[PDB]
DNA sequence: CAGGCCAGATCCA
DNA sequence: TGGATCTGGCCTG
């Protein structure tokens, strides 16, 4: 199978709806915690379901791409969008991105963000605010949603 | 008995219910902001100042060896007496509970410049489970200082928790804990006079006794008018805990405690029932081995406080509290929480 | 020339199958990206000296790697 | 048009 | 005269 119109209104299935502010982190987490709990619970399981007289089993691989830049910054334990560290895929500063502009590599991930937050909270090297931020590459919050590093085409086009 | 309005700076949207006001050498500070700390204040602690009824929340840096700590939304604060401050547990912004202990102290001070010092204390033994709304106080018995800890509200255990009831909360067991600060040890003790759980109560410390009164029991949806006195002695061997039930208690929950005079405390604000509000103040006069609770004069509340549903606050320390009333709607932003100060 | 370079670079991260219908464009994405970057840094020093948009950074550094890793960009977009 | 981060112009004890 | 204090600019929306 392959979806013919992946960006159409006919393929996205609603799963959880709420009337809450996007940046209101407390209620955002309060509402979205159960879904992430089920996601992590079923990421390593097998589903047996009856299909037309023959039982069949299902695996599941999840890719999170449909988040805009502000959502990624908020839910991946990152700073605001106007920070020195600009890209949610690599650990490079805005200035250094301006002098080089060509060569890079994706190195950010959810587990790496979690351990960077752990380092930030524990302060295991006895450093100040600036040194610790330079150590953690801009991580100052605990992420709670796992997404893959990807680019949103619509908002990329709008910004360009 | 004086009530006044205090304004806010440009950081009104940074005060949320469940904060904690911590005082050092007559200087009061803020803790428990809303949202994860931004670049404007990476430390997370704030400078609380009232001058001509106005608030400016200047940040406050930490020490080099300090550990940067998450915003606790319902912690348990203690005032140890070479001065330190104790906070244990509570809700983090992502709504998961923590079971670790943070110790506060003022590392150094310049001309109107303050730096804190945060250390993480790990407990071994019968570690209390993560919870929030609990109360922590300290006792001084025969040259030994050690703090007592009581139960509050906690999520279901990791074996009886479902996604459909992920955020459901049940009261902790009424076990009385004895946590040692200078050794990081705890011994769990069970006392027969304490059968039902208690949450969001107010506790008062003295020489060698703690008075826990009020509190909400979620098991039967009542607020008992209870009053327990806990006595601690420190022999060579294991410590002993004895609890006695005293008459004349009050039925309050999530109230605010502050000190007016020596051996003098006052309870201001709180909840009497689900839809009822504690509109009176109770003067609790402590002594050597006696307790007496009487009703003081009712302060003149404004219509905004009288017709609201939620207020919250903490202790300033110098005979003053800081209670908050929600203001207007949220979409119109700007002024969203009306803040008041009360003089005792 | 800058607009032509951008229009040549666009069809890679907007098509549901960039490995099939735009082979030459996908192969020349790197050359077009380098040309775009040098043109910005040379002729537009009044806008991109010490500051550049994170979306330009992404479009010039990370798009081909994401294409190789996933298979397509734009099918996973937020249009739906 | 709100919100956040940042390099630069005042400025005051 | 060296940190406080705004302040417009830039970034995502
Ligand atoms: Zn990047």
């Amino acid at each position: 199978f392959e979806e013919p119109k992946p960006n159409s209104e006919l393929c996205c299935k609603p799963l959880c709806l709420m009337l809450a502010d996007e940046s209101d982190h407390e209620t955002l987490t309060a509402i979205l915690s159960p879904l992430i709990a089920e996601r992590e619970a079923m990421k390593s399981s097998e589903l047996t379901l009856e299909m037309g007289g023959i039982p069949r089993t299902f695996k599941f691989i999840f890719r999170g791409t449909g988040y805009d830049e502000k959502l990624v910054r908020e839910v991946e334990g990152l700073e605001a969008s106007g920070s020195v560290y600009i890209c949610t895929l690599c650990d490079t500063t805005r200035l250094e991105a301006s002098q080089n502009l060509v060569f890079h590599s994706i190195t950010r991930s959810h587990a790496e963000n979690l351990q960077r937050y752990e380092v930030w909270r524990s302060n295991p090297y006895h450093e100040s605010v600036e040194e610790l931020r330079d150590r953690v590459k801009g991580v100052s919050a605990k992420p709670f949603i796992e997404t893959v590093p990807s680019i949103d085409a619509l908002h990329c086009d709008i910004g360009n | 008995m004086s009530l006044q309005m205090v304004t806010v700076g440009h950081n009104i949207a940074l005060i949320q219910p469940g904060f904690s006001l911590m005082n050092f050498d007559g200087q009061v500070f803020f803790f428990g902001q809303k949202g994860w700390p931004k670049r404007s204040c990476p430390t997370g602690v704030f400078h609380f100042d009232i001058k001509q009824n106005h608030l400016k929340l200047k940040p406050a840096i930490f020490s080099k060896d300090s550990c940067y700590l998450p915003p606790l939304r319902y912690p348990a604060t203690c005032s140890y007496k070479k001065h330190q401050y104790i906070i244990h547990g509570g809700k983090t912004p992502n709504n998961e509970l923590s079971d670790k202990i943070y110790i506060m102290s003022v590392a150094c001070k310049n001309n109107k410049k303050v730096t804190f010092r945060c250390t993480e204390k790990d407990l071994v033994g019968d570690v209390p489970e993560p919870r929030y709304g609990h109360s922590i106080d300290v006792v001084y018995s025969r040259g030994k200082s050690m703090g007592v800890l009581f139960g509050g509200r906690s999520y279901m255990p990791s074996t009886q928790r479902t996604t459909e009831k992920w955020n459901s909360v049940a009261d902790c067991l009424p076990h009385v804990f004895l946590i040692d600060f200078e050794f990081g040890c705890a011994t769990s003790y069970i006392l027969p006079e304490l059968q039902d759980g208690l949450s969001f109560h107010v506790s008062i410390a003295r020489n060698d006794t703690v008075y826990i009164l009020g509190g909400h029991s979620l098991a039967s949806n009542i607020r008992p008018a209870n009053l327990y006195r806990i006595r601690v002695d420190l022999p060579l061997g294991t410590p002993a805990v004895n609890c006695t039930v005293l008459p004349g208690g009050i039925s309050v929950s999530s109230a605010i405690l502050t000190q007016t005079n020596n051996d003098e405390f006052v309870i201001v604000g709180g909840y009497q029932l689900e839809n009822q509000k504690r509109m009176v103040c109770s003067l609790v006069s402590l002594g050597d081995n006696t307790i007496e609770i009487s009703e003081m004069e009712t302060p003149d509340w404004t219509s905004d406080i009288k017709h609201s549903k939620i207020w919250f606050g903490s202790n300033m320390g110098n005979g003053t509290i800081f209670l908050g009333i929600p203001g207007d709607n949220k979409q119109a932003m700007s002024e969203a929480f009306y803040f008041y100060t009360l003089r005792c | 020339e800058l607009m032509d370079l951008y229009l040549k670079m666009k069809p890679v991260w907007r098509s549901s199958c960039p490995a099939k219908e735009c082979p030459e464009s996908l192969c020349q994405y790197s050359f077009n990206s380098q040309r775009f970057a040098e043109l910005l840094s040379t002729k537009f020093k009044y806008r991109y000296e010490g500051k550049i948009t994170n979306y330009f950074h992404k479009t010039l550094a990370h798009v081909p790697e994401i294409i190789e890793r996933d298979g397509s960009i734009g099918a996973w977009a937020s249009e739906g």
